[PDB]
């Protein structure tokens, strides 16, 4: 029949009683042996359990060094069971007489007290903690109160994401970075108390798109920088006249307006310390040549040295034209052929919003009803039903200043669903008709 | 949290979850104390034995029964008994698990109050409940109408229940279930050259009663058969090695239930008690009472208790309509099974005796919550 039934109980008792690691010299230390019954019946664990907080107590070798003579081994059991004042053997039925040998039910009843007294949105930020639990490959704990019941899986994944008052340091080490150690009791941390764990994990990873105003920068340059940042340039363009001197970003933008680029003639960003300026000038010259003949640009008096030297006028004259082709392509690929119009694309939002039904309808891009982000957020979830998220929306209680926040909120997830929106929130806050048109053009791209 | 159901009894105490069909706590309810001298160091360090820990060492120890017919006298040993029953056979924390308690009827308020305080003070209970054993045993048979004869080790009560309603004026209590039977057997065993005085032999006597004694159909015919023939002679093997053989004192012990004159008490037998309870009920509900006689407790498992009871009630019947005796196989755990079934219900979760209400109510909270 059954030769084994309860090796898992050894591991359970280990994970429960690691409050006092000194008990592991009596109970099995996770190797699922059977040393527990005889020595626990002698009450050695009761004297050991005090070592939870302070080791300065009854020592294992001081109370018993096995002067239990080869006939009478009857002295250790009562000597160690009399020290059961700690935790308390709530089973007062049992005496040291029966515990001399031990019984299953009696040992379980005493272990009940041992376990009992031995131990004293949220998901969007919890996933930013669970991302690392994947490692090579395994499931995700989610919160410490959701999936894990005992310490088995938690310790197993701790091996990759590395006294309960000190065993809680395992969970708190990812919290000790910002000093959030206290206010979560270790007893509840090990017990997996839900409410304490949800907020603790959530508020930790809340700080785990750039919308700032520089000291000197025109709105035109801000629009340029935001457009290239939103289009997916390999570097992070922070200054137009300091990041485009290598003409690499311009080349990256070239293929996105359907201009072929031969990368075999392009010097890689790793530049030798000798002749690097010559390589950058060559790159600028090649960019100008690619923009002139096959791309048909109007750049009079513009050379490679101007882009290399960061001439602001000629660089702006190139970037604004680059967006001219980009917007032309965005408005052309939506139609059957080489046609682009505004009245055909203005009633699309009025027609597709009738599928669900909401009180948002605009006449044109110059309407003042799009001053707030209600119109764009009303459409942003029409295509994708999974992005309702009206938690941060404002309707009827919006002032001039507070609609910047919801404008940014509506713009941010446009790239989440798939609209490659390169629009500054300010251009949507105002009634600039040229660029909210680009917003709707990018919306139609994912829409149909 | 899963509900807990504990069935306390003078001889056997039961415990388990709510919903389980099988009991967990199977142990005699006895108390033993050391009484010999230890010449070797390290011994004599125990206050009181409880249950099988004394059963396994019934030579050098005494036997104490703190439960005297459902009456709780010494609560120091009862603390040990409840600690044995709960943690050794549940392993769950009563501090966050509801526990359903059992209590014999016609119990003075002091006993119920003290067992309530013990739960609410010695333990830290979130929500408790106390129920009658007879009422709980009705749910084991799957019926809600009819009398239930609950006969444990020292408690024998009859609580007639009609369509869920019970009659307080038809509830009585008899203190003859298993303990006075054991005393009668150990007294009459001395007529065959045997000695039974100390309690060390009480468990052996109880086992002999459980495996030999049986309720006879006709007592006079059994006397004639035992005196004339020697066919009903069965032997027992004593643990020490001697062999005993009893043939007449087998069916004499169970006959004390029907004939109380053997132990010398003015009360009636078990067969007349249910008839008197029925007579105390309405005349339009006796139809549901004659055909519904659910048996329970530790006493009514003798080989021939159902037929004898049926014959006794038929002799008491006006010869109008049929008598039905229900004897389920799980008569030892009918109370516990019924309590588990009742606590498993969704309705039963809304009248447990919570601690917050007890804190401002006081000690009498069980009296109107149960
Ligand atoms: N099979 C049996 N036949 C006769 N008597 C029995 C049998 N089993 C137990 N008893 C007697 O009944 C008593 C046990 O009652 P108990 O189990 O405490 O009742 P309850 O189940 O109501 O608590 C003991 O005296 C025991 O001798
Ligand atoms: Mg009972």
């Amino acid at each position: 029949y059954s030769e084994e039934e309860k090796y898992a109980f050894v591991n359970w008792i280990n994970k429960a009683l690691e409050n006092d690691p000194d008990c592991r010299h009596v109970i099995p230390m996770n190797p699922n042996t059977d040393d527990l019954f005889k020595a626990v019946g002698d009450g050695i664990v009761l004297c050991k359990m005090i070592n939870l907080s302070v080791p300065d107590t009854i020592d294992e070798r001081a109370i018993n060094k096995k002067k239990l003579t080869p006939f009478i081994i009857q002295e250790n059991l009562n000597l160690a069971l009399n020290s059961a004042s700690a935790i308390g053997c709530h089973v007062v039925n049992i005496g040291a007489e029966d515990l001399r040998a031990g019984k299953p039910h009696l040992v379980l009843g005493l272990l009940w007290q041992i376990i009992k007294i031995g131990l004293f949105p949220e998901e969007l930020l919890l996933r930013w903690a669970n991302f690392h639990l994947e490692n090579s490959g395994w499931q995700k704990i989610n919160n410490f109160s959701a999936d894990i019941k005992d310490s088995k899986a938690y310790f197993h994944l701790l091996n990759q994401i590395a006294d309960d008052l000190k065993r809680a340091e395992s969970m708190l080490q990812q919290a000790d970075k910002l000093g959030c150690r206290q206010f979560v009791t270790p007893a509840d941390v090990v017990s997996g108390n839900p409410k304490l764990n949800l907020a603790f994990v959530a508020n930790l990873f809340n700080k785990y798109i750039d919308w700032t105003l520089l000291e000197g920068e025109t709105r035109e340059e801000r629009t340029f920088r935001n457009w290239m940042n939103s289009l997916g340039v390999n570097p992070h363009v922070n200054h137009l006249y300091a990041d485009l001197q290598d003409a690499l970003v311009i080349l990256q933008l070239y293929e996105r307006i359907k201009v072929p680029v031969d990368w075999s003639k392009v010097n890689k960003p790793p530049y030798p310390k000798l002749g690097a300026n010559m390589k950058k000038l060559e790159n600028c010259n090649y960019a100008v040549e690619l923009g002139k003949h096959p791309a048909k640009f109007s750049l009079v008096g513009i050379g490679g040295q101007d882009l290399n030297d960061g001439n602001q006028t000629l660089t702006l004259a190139l970037v604004w034209q680059l967006m001219r082709r980009y917007t032309l392509n965005v408005l052309e690929d939506l139609g059957d052929g080489q046609k682009a119009n505004d009245d055909i694309i203005v009633n699309w939002v009025n027609r597709t919003l009738s599928e669900a039904g909401k009180s948002t309808s605009i006449q044109s891009f110059k309407d003042k009803t799009i001053s707030s982000s209600l119109a764009v957020v009303d459409l942003i979830d029409a295509i994708q039903p999974g992005c309702i998220n009206y938690d941060l929306v404002k309707s009827g209680n919006l002032t001039e200043d507070d609609k910047h926040n919801n404008a940014k909120y509506a713009v941010s997830m446009a790239r989440r669903i798939g609209a490659r929106v390169y629009a500054l929130p300010e251009d949507l806050v105002e009634v600039k008709p040229k660029m909210v048109m680009t917003v709707f053009a990018c919306l139609m791209g994912r829409g149909m | 949290t899963t509900a807990l159901v504990c069935d306390n009894g003078s001889g056997l105490v039961k415990a388990g979850f709510a919903g389980d069909d099988a009991p967990r706590a199977v142990f005699p309810s006895i108390v033993g104390r050391p009484r010999h001298q230890g010449v070797m160091v390290g011994m004599g360090q125990k206050d009181s034995y409880v249950g099988d820990e004394a059963q396994s060492k019934r030579g050098i120890l005494t036997l104490k029964y703190p439960i005297e017919h459902g009456i709780i006298t010494n609560w120091d040993d009862m603390e040990k008994i409840w600690h044995h029953t709960f943690y050794n056979e549940l392993r769950v924390a009563p501090e966050e698990h509801p526990t359903l308690l059992t209590e014999a009827p016609l119990n003075p308020k002091a006993n119920r109050e003290k067992m309530t305080q013990i739960m609410f003070e010695t333990f830290n209970v979130p929500a408790m409940y106390v129920a009658i054993q007879a009422v709980l045993s009705l749910y084991a048979s799957g019926r809600t109408t009819g009398i239930v004869l609950d006969s444990g080790d020292g408690v024998t009560h009859n609580v007639p229940i009609y369509e869920g309603y019970a009659l307080p004026h038809a509830i009585m209590r008899l203190d003859l279930a298993g303990r006075d039977l054991t005393d009668y057997l150990m007294k009459i065993l001395t007529e065959r050259g045997y000695s039974f005085v100390t309690t060390a032999e009480r468990e052996i006597v109880r086992d002999i009663k459980e495996k030999l004694c049986y309720v006879a159909l006709d007592f006079e015919n059994e006397m004639a058969t035992a005196a004339s023939s020697s066919s009903l002679e069965k032997s027992y093997e004593l643990p020490d090695g001697q062999v005993i053989t009893i043939g007449n004192e087998r069916f004499r012990c169970p006959e004390t239930l029907f004939q109380p004159s053997f132990i010398g008490m003015e009360s009636a037998g078990i067969h007349e008690t249910t008839y008197n309870s029925i007579m105390k009920c309405d005349i339009d509900i006796r139809k549901d009472l004659y055909a519904n006689n659910v048996m329970s407790g530790g006493t009514t498992m003798y080989p021939g208790i159902a037929d004898r009871m049926q014959k006794e009630i038929t002799a008491l019947a006006p010869s109008t309509m049929k008598i039905k005796i229900i004897a389920p196989p799980e008569r030892k755990y009918s109370v516990w099974i019924g309590g588990s079934i009742l606590a498993s219900l969704s309705t039963f979760q809304q009248m447990w005796i919570t601690k917050q209400e007890y804190d401002e109510a006081g000690p009498s909270i069980v009296h109107r919550k149960c």
